[PDB]
């Protein structure tokens, strides 16, 4: 298919996953980059969900090419529902692909209620995915906004 | 006296009828009440009906379809709780013996079946270079013509979906060993049992951990009660791919 | 009887010459007065001279085996037999009820695990004859029936007195 | 045996478990995990009790699964 | 035992270059079960191991050993005890089976499914160098 990766060692809380063919190279561009989100099953109904820390990507003069992702579970995913904790283990091979946008919308809709959803962003790697944060508890637990100088810390004050 | 509130009081007065289990009363022994309860009032020849009887007829390993909740809650949401109610999944799938009973008529085509066969290969089956314990679903078609059910075989082979049936020659008599090792063999996609006695045959010569998904319209075909049965009704084919 | 038999396998065979991957084409006369115990023993000749599946080489060869002039109820229990004592074939026909695929003779020609391929009958040798692109040669063996060959192909036709002789000249 | 785990390297305070098997995949999922206790024994008689600290479950082409687990021994069972 | 050795030392490959070794199955009749079991201790003791089905005392026969001993490097061959174990473990054998048969006065009865050769001798010395 277009994308062939799957998990090749597992750790507490951290894959190893190896990309095997990445026929479609616009996989690889967004869905495969740091911060992005993969499904690690071998279902369509039950997965793990995962953080891509990091990757290394190795060619040579005959092997094959060398596509390596660390990623890290952040959570489980059952019939579209999101459940968080990284307690659940994969054991390997498990078939890898970007997950689609529904478990991403799924991943913040569900542990904030839809009376306490304020949007005020989207996604980096996917724009079509809007985050909204928990109003009550971004409020309470006071704000920390950062940023170097020119780097949009003020419009991110005022947008909010 | 509303449905909601009559929801639950019906429910709970079957759980303790059979002394089953949870996510039985819901669909397993309350839809199955439902549908023979509507067979005898909808019957004008017969209403009156002891309820020594009614006990034994609906304790069957079988999950009938009514049609009054697949208008309620649609067809998104009434294949979405029998999802859940039998085909629960891990995210470690173990390597057992799923066969996988299928109804072939000759009102659905090929192309309503063929992509119910790749959604049951590619969500039960671990054909990775990697693993150790290789597996992949059994598939069985039954009620069709000979000339149909080879005619399905046929184009699945074309667009390389290879798979065994324990027939590995013209004129070979039916082995069941080469169903076995297909099984372990990563490059054998699924398993395709032809008839009822090549079915009996290769359960026989299984010792891992067998299980049995029947998804059916019509017709039943009695399979030993001591393997592990999920049985369900359908209106048509599109719904068997939705389910597994 | 000794001097016929070396006549014939050092004029037409010439076994330890031809090494090369090519796929050789074998016609055997089968007929229902030689059993199915002599037919066993000239094809494992046929399948440890004439191909090569040991894991060293790069270019593996398995030979063709076509049979005519029997039924087909002895056709099929000689490849019921064929099958059961570990000499694994294909004929075209991965399942019950399929067409005739001669890609599975393509891929079981290079296959290590498949010992040679099996033909069943005329027109599913006509039908891979224009499936394999390498250099093909018919070796057919008759007693009294000769089968035809298409005249572009590297044929020998050689005469026997019966099947016993066979596995000697092979 | 739908387990067989078996220790294969011993320090005064740490312990290298291989598991050989793994037929039950419900074992690995919440009683091979970190901070379970896994039994170390040759009888049922006398044990050595451990806390699981890490775990890999390392998979490539042709040789076997490889699950390793680290832990440490914390007491004994008698 | 000189033409048992020389059976085992021609007609078998137990080798650890191959990968598909092979052991000769060795069948007796004509003799008492006297002199029979005498020849199966002698030749136990000159570390000839082999089987026979029979692992352990009061078995029923078990073919399956026969089988894994034709495989084995450590089983040198393979002994039948009589006609009735022969059958056992012809229907057990899937792989091609070959009858040679080496009689001076009586010749057993084979099954007409398998390539045999029967072989006529003066006496049991000539076996040695034919095989
Ligand atoms: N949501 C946004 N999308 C795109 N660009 C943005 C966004 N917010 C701020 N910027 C850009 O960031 C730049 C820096 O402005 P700002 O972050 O307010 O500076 P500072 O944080 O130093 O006050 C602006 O020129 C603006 O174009
Ligand atoms: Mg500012």
């Amino acid at each position: 298919n277009d994308i062939n990766a799957e998990v090749v060692s597992v750790s507490p809380n951290k894959l190893k996953i190896s990309v095997d063919d990445l026929e479609e190279f616009k996989i690889a561009e967004e869905k495969l980059g740091v911060g992005s989100y993969l499904r690690v099953s071998d279902n369509q109904d039950v997965a793990l969900l995962a953080i891509i820390d990091n990757f290394s990507i190795e060619v040579k003069e005959s092997q094959k090419q060398k596509y390596m992702i660390e990623a890290s579970p952040i959570g489980l995913v059952k019939n579209g529902k999101f459940y968080r904790g990284g307690d659940s283990l994969a054991l390997p091979p498990k078939k890898v692909e970007p997950a689609k946008l529904d478990e991403i919308i799924s991943i913040y809709s569900d542990s904030i209620d839809i009376n306490d959803r304020f949007t005020f962003s989207s996604l980096s790697l996917n724009t079509k995915v809007s985050v909204p944060v928990n109003g009550n508890r971004f409020f309470n637990k006071h704000i920390a906004i950062v940023g170097s100088t020119g780097s949009g810390k003020s419009h991110t004050v005022a947008k909010i | 006296k509303s449905f909601d509130d009559q929801k639950k009081e019906t429910i709970q007065i079957i759980k303790n009828h059979f002394q089953c289990e949870d996510y039985e009363a819901e669909h397993y022994l309350y839809s199955n009440a439902f549908r023979k309860t509507y067979d005898i009032s909808c019957n004008k020849k017969d209403r009156r009906i002891k309820k020594s009887d009614f006990v034994e007829s609906i304790n069957k390993s079988k999950v009938l379809f009514n049609i009054w909740f697949y208008q309620y809650e649609g067809r998104k949401e009434y294949l979405r709780k029998l999802k859940e109610s039998f085909i629960r999944r891990s995210v470690n799938t173990s390597p057992y013996a799923r066969f996988f009973i299928l109804e072939f008529q000759d009102k659905t085509d090929i192309k309503t079946v063929k992509d119910c066969i790749y959604k049951i290969q590619s969500n039960w089956s671990n054909l990775s270079k990697r693993t150790d314990r290789p597996y992949s679903p059994f598939l069985l078609f039954h009620g069709t013509s000979d000339a149909n059910l080879y005619e399905l075989k046929n184009q699945l082979f074309n667009e390389d979906l290879i798979f065994t049936d324990g027939y590995p020659f013209k004129g070979s008599v039916f082995t069941p060993k080469m169903l076995i090792e297909g099984f372990s063999n990563k490059e054998i996609h699924f398993q395709f049992i032809n008839d009822i006695d090549d079915f009996n045959e290769t359960l026989n010569s299984i010792n891992i951990r067998k299980e049995v998904y029947q998804f059916y319209t019509e017709n039943c075909l009695d399979i030993p009660s001591q393997l592990p049965q999920v049985n369900i009704q359908v209106k048509d084919f599109a719904d068997i791919k939705e389910i597994v």
